[PDB]
């Protein structure tokens, strides 16, 4: 039991320094998100509003 | 027994009791909150026999004694047996005399003036402590965490307070005190396994009920669907082992438990959950505080330890949060002795000597003096 | 039950209903804006027992009752339950039908324009009232007191409007709407009586600490000298008796809930006070104006009604005021009821008779309407 | 970091501060007018934390605390915060320390004349700065602009000043100095957004709001006929994200905040708008002076980068003029930035250096002495 408890400790600890990197990536993921969302919103608003207010040229 | 002059730090609550010496990164005296009583006729002479026993002696000669816990719902209701608890947790475990240790306590941010009044004058007056501290969880929650910002869950077996800080200052008026913790949630589960046909309503009993709790019991990511199948089948359902031999065999009561969490009404109270309190905690501060308590909801203290929660709350915290918004828990395994561990980063802190209330100005203003002193 | 189609009056606020008919000097009946619902399973069979209960029928059985006000700061969310309120009011109280009478509801000159449409679409809709006109609390106020010219201060529960008007003239700029009112109070009261070590948390519990409010406190003129005794003596402590028999003694709580009136502070609130948004609605109006503004600070609503009240702001605008002019704060014993009053003025008024949206006019453009034939 | 002695040259407003150095075309970094200061009670220890926070510090830290500005209405009032931000301004940023280089600061044609002595008084006795001046803003926006013949409308955050220049000669007589400003326009928009059932009160709101307005109005070429279709249809609204992840939704409120410049009353102002402001003062110039001031209609300052507003400018003054003239707008997109640029302009020039008051004369004569030096 103490082996399996090691491998199964190394499993949870494995898992949960792997799911500390994979909040961790998440984390960086949504901030990455954020900023395609964030760029695209304000490309296409800064679009749709510099062509909407200089229609005239 | 130590070899400098370090306040000791002890978090004495409803539940049990974490404390050791400042400057170090545990606790190294750990009790239940307890003080036992025997509640039988003696018959043999010559057998020693206290008129009372604590913390570890309290549960070892648990058979035939009441268990009694002076502290309820965050206060201290019998310093007496404080003194007595204090007295055992220094002197035997800690092996510490408190006139050359000035000791940091712990208390709730709304907790009622005359505890932190009490638990000053207690030591002051019978231990000789040369200075108090009296401590925010929260603020040594969030120490011990690396933050200065976040949400304070200190959901332990007492209050939960729900308590909200930013860049090191109080946001009082956000705080949403809770009256559902984690001995209520003991109570429910004697009851629940009342219903399967396991009544436990005695010393032993509560224990036992408690250590169920402590070693079965778990929130998961979904009651209705974990409910389901727990109620259908076997197949979820753990086995615990009673001090008897016998065994107790608990199903979906496991989750039901811990679910009063999200679900109060289980328990006759008037609240819509842990994780609406959190959501106030964090709605009820500045537009621009908001959005770093959303990143920054921390967990502390006890039932922090079921298994699910930490997801669980960022879950139901973002189904009530504006989208786009990153909702964070912050979870590390040092959950529940988070507030240990920032008790003894603050008590030993050099910008936090000035902040102990020596025993001179204890004596001219009298035990009143932490409210003005500590925060 | 009336010989005359008299428009029907009502205030239907966070706290209070107050209703009766044009042409009276005061609300025929007052009661708090609730619709209470059980938060307990029912085991006894042929019990009758609403899904939810209304006003006074709200708070008599609320013993097993979660109690809701549907105007949420002078807002209103939960038409459904004030449908439910109108209806009682209307019919069980005043023992009239809206069919058969136009009806006037009011609200503060900068309350979101939300509020206007949905009591109008309701009132039309639900009860077919022939005519609807939602009139300004501010208007009402004056017209009760006998100004028309003066400071609007309504301090009830919902929220302070602070506004200036001038020979019937608004002066809008100079509004300064505030987000401290009645309501936050009765939190804060709560939150410093658990201080005491008297915890109160719950619905029950809530309307409890308001009735201790309503009974106990004060301001004073001279806060800290107020504080200074009563955080000295028991000279100064006043008890509350509660309906289960316990008896809590309050003493510097009974005027720091107040207090916060002037220190808004005390709740987390980024504001100078009551005193100072009224001094500055006036010194933000031109000086022919402010002659005739300071004069006549007008106070409507309720906490208008504690000891010291009046004359703690007339002493504080007077400090913030020049002198050789005069300041005066105008404080008739019809306070709290006379918005009340006031809609019985402008509802009776020949000169507003005009001002009605019919049950016509209505329909052919729907409840937006109201933003054009108001005001 | 510098070669020689080159003025350091600031404009400093009731809004936001420019900062360069004389001979530059351009600023290198631009401030808030703004020191923040925490409206809360510190719970943790060590967390750092200043008494104040100074320009972009005090709204990066903007979520505890009040946000002031030292400077109303063309004046600085509060100077001691004027000291933070220049010592920011120029040294922390910029990298110069006054004390080895002349300064220029900037003034409205009739700014009192103590603030003119203040930023004298401040520069020689705090900073140590070897010289001082203390310029015209609308010398500077023609000397950018390349004109030595305009109106110029300085439209920002405080006070509209609009002076007529002709040929380097200022025409007093016919400055239409008027107290409306972008202060106001905010202050009207938190208002109607309040109406739309987005109440705004705090500082952190305060600042939403400007950054509503910054990002989402116009002035619009027609207002009324733009009005009728924005407050008609969805089809000409904008969203904007509020900081925690809500959004508002906003129609003709968009433009209607803007309107103001041009229709005063929506905020209780006396006025018929900046045209007929800029119209007057051409007309009360000699005949032979109106035709190059028509030709020459000078936008600097905030508010003169909405949409629409150099058309409209143009159209109004149009609107007003005789026929036959030609009325022309200078409004290039460098437009406005034409103050801080003319600072920079007019430090460097050979032709002014004798006007640099040094700190000779200066103790000599005292503060007072700008007032006899500088024009």
């Amino acid at each position: 039991l103490s082996d399996k408890l090691k491998e199964a400790e190394t499993r949870a600890e494995f898992a949960e320094r792997s799911v500390t990197k994979l909040e961790k990536s998440i984390d960086d993921l949504e901030d990455e998100l954020y900023a395609q969302k964030l760029k695209y919103k304000a490309i296409s608003e800064e679009l749709d509003h510099a062509l909407n207010d200089m229609t005239s040229i | 027994d130590e070899d400098e002059t370090t306040a000791l730090v002890c978090d004495n609550g409803s539940g049990l009791v974490k404390a050791g010496f400042a400057g170090d990164d545990a606790p190294r005296a750990v009790f239940p909150s307890i003080v036992g009583r025997p509640r039988h006729q003696g018959v043999m002479v010559g057998m020693g026999q206290k008129d009372s026993y604590v913390g570890d002696e309290a549960q070892s000669k648990r058979g035939i004694l009441t268990l009694k816990y002076p502290i309820e719902h965050g206060i201290i209701t019998n310093w007496d047996d404080m003194e007595k608890i204090w007295h055992h947790t220094f002197y035997n475990e800690l092996r510490v005399a408190p006139e050359e240790h000035p000791t940091l306590l712990t208390e709730a941010p709304l907790n009622p003036k005359a505890n932190r009044e009490k638990m000053t004058q207690i030591m002051f007056e019978t231990f000789n402590v040369p200075a108090m501290y009296v401590a925010i969880q929260a603020v040594l929650s969030l120490y011990a965490s690396g933050r200065t910002t976040g949400i304070v869950l200190d959901s332990g077996d007492g209050v939960t307070h729900n308590v909200p800080i930013y860049e090191g200052y109080a946001l009082p008026h956000a705080i949403m005190r809770l009256d559902l913790a984690g001995r209520d949630l003991t109570d429910y589960l004697m009851k629940i396994l009342t219903e399967r046909g396991y009544s436990f309503v005695t010393t032993a009993e509560r224990e036992i009920v408690r250590d169920i709790k402590e070693k079965l019991c778990y929130v998961a990511l979904d009651f209705e669907n974990e409910m389901a199948t727990a109620a259908s089948s076997s197949s979820l359902e753990k086995s615990y082992e009673l001090p008897d031999g016998q065994v107790i065999t608990i199903g979906n009561e496991r989750f039901r438990c811990p679910e009063t969490l999200f679900q109060p009404s289980f328990i006759g109270m008037e609240s819509a959950g842990i994780h609406e309190t959190t959501y106030n905690s964090i709605m009820k501060c500045d537009i621009d505080i908001r959005k770093d308590l959303y990143a920054n909801n921390v967990m502390s203290g006890g039932t922090t330890m079921y298994p699910g929660i930490a997801d669980r709350m960022q879950k139901e915290i973002t189904a009530l949060a504006p989208s786009t918004m990153k909702i964070k828990i912050i979870a590390p395994p040092e959950r529940k002795y988070s507030v240990w561990i920032g008790g003894s980063i603050l008590a030993s802190l050099s910008t936090f000597q000035q902040m102990w209330i020596t025993k001179q100005e204890y004596d001219e203003a009298g035990p009143s003096i932490v409210h003005r002193k500590c925060f």
